[PDB]
RNA sequence: AGGGGGACGGCGGAGCGAGCGCACGGGGUCGGCGGCGACGUCGGCUACCCACCCGACCCGUCUUGAAACACGGACCAAGGA
RNA sequence: CCGGCCGUCGCCGGCAGUCGAGAGUGGACGGGAGCGGCGGGGGCGGCGCGCGCGCGCGCCCGCCCCCGGAGCCCCGCGGACGCUACGCCGCGACGAGUAGGAGGGCCGCUGCGGUGAGCCUUGAAGCCUAGGGCGCGGGCCCGGGUGGAGCCGCCGCAGGUG
């Protein structure tokens, strides 16, 4: 018997993971071939994302897309999103560009086509270019959801800045002791 | 399309039968029953079925036609065949090879038709 | 047209024949040169011995650079230092054997795992038999059997190590690429010795079998194969 | 006996709270009843406006 | 469904978890969130930084309608009229500036956040804020109050 | 006394006492803790200074290799095994050495 | 010389000589079905030598011959003619097994038509 | 550098001029070898029924520790968390 | 230690019918136009010759076969058992386990929406069985009797389910 230790035998980054509705499953059955037989690391990463769960593919907000596609050197390039695109009302300037995302919200689609860009579904993209050829790739922010302000150092430690779970925000809920040196001690 | 209406009917029990660690499908227009894709008659636009002729002589070979939309009443054309075994097999190999219909079914069709003819011609074996 | 692409295909095929013949010529010649090398470096030590003794003074060699290390004690209950040291030498289960660069660091590394090893100075026959018979490379973390020679050539090309004889040559004549050429070899998996293992839980000089030998690994490998 | 949260809830009278409602399976039947009653009275006082005053 | 739960699979093994040494007793360690000051002190005061004590100004009846002032930032102001009204910067019966009745649209106090378009406008509301009006009057708009 | 002997970087400098970052051992984690120490308890540590000196000689040697075209060996090859040398014995034949018989000195 | 398989390779099972339950022999309120004994004194789980074996996945049979009937086929279970055709092309490694629930008036037709198809039947003449 | 003698890139400032075999201590065995018995004897690591002989404490649970001179357990069905 | 076997893990593994044990772009013309290459060995050192210019053979040369097939005897128009892609295949490494966690069960019981132009008085469920067999196992299939009217397979669904 060897003396290796086994607790890291199996890599949890699963290989053919959760893939449940036929459209996404068929997209995978398509890009799997490209990932095997094309050195384009871009296809490796795109396919590796087509497995992730929705909490790991947050929605690419269109204002973010605009201010990340405006940057120099990135003219006439398709900007590709693995999540989905939700339009923003923080932006008044009609868009200018050409996307390629899984699902795009109706408002954002209206405004893109009004802008005169294009919408590309991943089949359209693959037949357009069998690999990354002048394609920028983005992602909506993934430290965005609420529960991250709950995570971290447990509140009550000297220098956390995390959000406890309380059922309101009133003055009487947690702010009693351990919060103000007028009531015993502060964090 | 040919793959959409395959991902939809692949385990939704339609003609599917599973028992004793095997899968078979009973749909018409099907060569060797087992495999459940590349071996349907329902889901493909280019399908060839080989049946024993109901009258006990020769085979009947049916092909899907691209003519007209998918109206099942008239989209399968039937061609009887009643010859010696060698000539019959030569005719089916013609009908497939020389037509570019569905080359990947030439030999499956040939073996099924030959098995049909064996089943028909009276014998003690 | 087709005859011309036939010509080009025949050109390509002759290209591989061309190349393979050149390769085999080079392998054969380098092997002959290594033969002459080993013979010269053997006779040289004998010559120095004779000349010193005739001079009436004493000849002391350069105590060796290469040792062969085998693990002999079990896996159960080992102490933590010796656990990690065996892990570092990458001999793990019982009866594993590796080659070792000798220097001030490695000696003291072997001293703290004293009673778990039987180690000594291999002779070139004892290296030749090992590598030829139970030498498996480590390609893509996927041990394979050194059947052909292209395996070695590819996994050590950057060091100009393209043939079995040259691969043995570095290990016996430790060269400026020995560390990689010897990470390339899987631990040698020797069988339990024939004959006996006179008491195995005791240093060699105590009549047992562990620690420095400097010669007797030559004995022990002929059996543990 | 917690590990992460601190939230406390009402439903505990040690003499049971079971003895109060579960029945809302009326809901469709009650909808039918009230709708039928409106049909009835709107038929009975025909010309007068539906919702009355 | 219950044909998927843990127990309907953890049927054979002697106890569904809960070990065999410290068995799944009824209520070990008080009912509910008891203790708090005696033996769950650790949890209650390192996962809820304060739960014991009080903070003043008891207020004996808060009809939550004398403080119903919902708000909207400038960077969300221009979405209360249609896009068409704004379409007209100077054209099609659109002079210097239109008017947006924030109370009519449901929001009372117009806060200030972000960058507002360089296009004169008129805002109507009950409550403005210092930045919310410095930006509005810098753009070339004007602010108007109601009740 | 937990920090008596440990040694770590210095990051704050007051009038007459410096802050120090040192690694305190605790249960199996290792903490990078920060403290204040009046300057009478600290002193330099030649550990880094020797490394800096040998850095200077390495870089000078690299420059001199630039000048002469020859690639010498840069620092610290570890201690190798002994070489084969001739021991001249002119002067006598070696001394005969033999064990001492037992004696009692209480 | 009735029917032959496509290939009839030698099959070497380890042992399916039925595994029995620890103390399926003393009492009779225990049946022969296997049950892995989760105990703290238990010799069988604890793996003492000379004790009733347990099943371990090594004991499996190489997947080149699972279900390979010793007569040289894979089994298959049939109900009637419309489910006997599904073996026409694949009739050299799969033998029909007409079920316990058919009746003579159909079982005779099944057997006789199978004979036309040349598919050996695990249940030749059964009822009369 | 010339070119006789010679280190020849070169693949033309020369070396194919076109197959058959062994093979083969050559990328995991084949024979293009034969023998005996067959209507009351042959086959059945399965596949279980009985009998033999070489080799092996009674389960469930607390327990650091169970075969325990620790406790529940006569036996079967059905219910049982 | 050498080999056979099961499984698990790894291989960014291979496969839309494996362009390597370094096997190595292409499409046209123009000029000038090959005694088969692409002027890397006395490098003595991944990587530079000797059936080369012998596969029928290519618009009158059936047919740049546009598969009467590129004779690509290392053939993606082009399917071998292949490709039930949740499938098939290749290489290596390891397999102890109470408490506990998880995955997978064409393992099991009952009930429901679907589906087998399912089975059934020419005999259902159960019962018994030194009868035949499958699966490591959960259990399952087949023969014999016994009985008298019902039952089961597959996809989903639910539970007072072992």
């Amino acid at each position: 018997g060897v003396d290796i230790r086994h607790n890291k035998d199996r890599k949890v980054r699963r290989k053919e993971p959760k893939s449940q509705d036929i459209y996404l499953r068929l997209l995978v059955k398509l890009y799997r071939f490209l990932a095997r037989r094309t050195n384009s690391t871009f296809n490796q990463v795109v396919l590796k994302r087509l497995f992730m769960s929705r909490t790991n593919r947050p929605p690419l907000s269109l204002s973010r897309m605009i201010r990340k596609m405006k940057l120099p050197g990135r003219e006439n390039k398709t900007a590709v999103v693995v999540g989905t695109i939700t339009d923003d009302v923080r932006v008044q300037e009609v868009p200018k560009l050409k996307v390629c995302a899984l699902r795009v919200t109706s408002r954002a689609r209206s405004r893109i086509l009004r802008a005169g860009g294009k919408i590309l579904t991943f089949d359209q993209l693959a037949l357009d270019s069998p690999k990354g050829c002048g394609t920028v790739l983005l992602s909506g922010p993934r430290k965005g959801r609420e529960v991250y302000r709950h995570f971290g150092k447990a509140p009550g430690t000297p220098h956390s800045h995390t959000k406890p779970y309380v059922r309101s925000k009133g003055r009487k809920f947690e702010r009693a002791r351990g919060r103000r040196a007028s009531r015993g001690y502060k964090n | 399309s040919a793959h959409l209406q395959w991902m939809v009917v692949r385990n939704c029990s339609s003609f599917l039968i599973k028992r004793n660690k095997q899968t078979y499908s009973t749909e018409p227009n099907n060569l060797k029953a087992r495999n459940s894709f590349r071996y349907n008659g329902l889901i493909h636009r280019k399908t060839v079925g080989v049946e024993p002729a109901a009258d006990g002589k020769g085979v009947v070979v049916v092909m899907k036609r691209r003519s007209g939309q998918r109206k099942p009443a008239t989209s399968y054309v039937r061609t009887t065949i009643n010859k010696n075994a060698r000539a019959t097999l030569s005719s089916i190999r013609h009908m497939i090879r020389k037509n570019k219909y569905h080359p990947d079914l030439r030999m499956a069709a040939i073996r099924r038709a030959s098995a049909i003819l064996r089943s028909q011609k009276p014998v003690m074996v | 047209n087709f005859a011309e692409l036939k010509i080009k295909r025949l050109r390509k095929k002759f290209a591989q024949k061309m190349l393979r013949k050149a390769r085999r010529k080079l392998i054969y010649e380098k092997a002959k040169h290594y033969h002459k090398e080993y013979r010269q470096m053997y006779r040289t030590e004998i010559r120095m011995a004779r000349m010193a003794r005739k001079a009436g003074n004493f000849y002391v060699p350069a105590e060796p650079k290469l040792a062969f290390v085998i693990r002999i004690r079990g896996i159960n209950g080992v102490s933590p230092k010796v656990r990690k040291v065996l892990q570092l030498l990458r001999l793990r289960q019982i009866f594993n054997g590796t080659f070792v660069k000798l220097n001030k660091a490695s000696i003291n590394m072997l001293r703290i795992v004293e009673p778990y090893i039987a180690w000594g100075y291999p002779n070139l026959k004892s290296v030749n038999e090992l590598i030829y018979k139970r030498g498996y490379g480590k390609i893509n973390k996927k041990r394979i059997a050194l059947t052909d020679n292209t395996l070695i050539a590819r996994s050590l090309g950057k060091y100009n190590i393209i043939c079995m004889e040259d691969l043995i040559h570095e290990i016996y004549t430790v060269g400026k690429h020995f560390k990689e050429a010897n990470n390339f070899l899987w631990p040698f998996k020797l069988s339990s010795p024939r004959g006996g293992m006179k008491k195995k839980t005791t240093h060699f000089v105590e009549g047992g079998d562990a620690g420095n030998r400097e010669d007797q690994i030559n004995r022990l490998i002929r059996r543990m194969n | 006996a917690p590990s992460r949260n601190g939230m406390i809830l009402k439903p505990h009278f040690h003499k049971d709270w079971q003895r109060r409602v579960a029945t809302w399976f009326n809901q469709p039947a009650r909808k039918i009843r009230r709708r039928k009653a409106r049909q009835a009275r709107a038929r009975r006082i025909a010309p007068r406006p539906a919702a009355g005053p | 469904p219950s044909r998927l739960r843990k127990t309907r699979k953890l049927r054979g093994h002697v106890s569904h978890g809960h070990g065999r040494i410290g068995k799944h007793r009824k209520h070990p360690g008080g009912r509910g969130n008891a203790g708090g000051m005696h033996h769950h002190r650790i949890n209650f005061d390192k996962y809820h930084p304060g739960y014991f004590g009080k903070v003043g100004m008891r207020h004996y009846h808060l009809k939550r309608n004398q403080s119903f002032c919902p708000t909207v930032n400038l960077d969300k102001l221009w979405t209360l009229v249609s896009e068409q009204t704004r379409v007209n910067a100077a054209k099609n019966k659109t002079g210097a500036a239109p008017i947006i009745d924030v109370v009519r649209s449901g929001y009372y106090k117009v806060l200030g956040k972000g960058k507002l378009p360089k296009q004169p406008v008129i805002v109507k509301a009950k409550f403005f804020s210092r930045r919310a009006e410095e930006k509005i009057k810098g753009v070339g708009g004007a602010c108007v109050l109601v009740a | 006394k937990c920090y008596h002997g440990k040694t770590g970087r210095v990051y704050n400098v007051t009038q007459h006492a410096v802050g120090i970052v040192v690694n305190k051992q605790v249960k199996g984690k290792i903490l990078a803790k920060r403290i204040n120490v009046r300057i009478e308890h600290i002193k330099h540590s030649k550990s880094r200074d020797s490394f800096l000196k040998r850095v200077k000689e390495n870089d000078q040697k690299k420059k001199e290799a630039k000048e002469k075209g020859t690639w010498v060996q840069l620092k610290r090859q570890p201690a190798p095994p002994r070489e084969a040398h001739f021991v001249r014995t002119n002067g006598k034949e070696p001394e005969l050495l033999e064990p001492i018989p037992y004696e009692f000195m209480a | 010389a009735a029917l032959r398989p496509l290939v009839k390779p030698k099959i070497v099972k380890k042992r399916t000589k039925k595994f029995i339950r620890h103390q399926s022999d003393r009492y009779v309120k225990i049946k022969r079905n296997w049950r892995k004994p989760r105990g703290i004194d238990n010799r069988v789980r604890r793996r003492f030598k000379g004790q009733i074996l347990m099943p371990n996945i090594g004991y499996g049979s190489n997947k080149k011959t699972k279900h390979m009937l010793p007569s040289g086929f894979r089994k298959f279970l049939v109900h009637n003619v419309k489910e006997l055709e599904v073996l026409l092309m694949c009739n050299k490694s799969y033998c029909a097994e007409i079920a316990h629930n058919v009746s003579s008036k159909n079982r005779k037709a099944i057997v006789e038509r199978a004979a036309q198809l040349a598919i050996r039947v695990t249940n030749p003449n059964a009822r009369l």
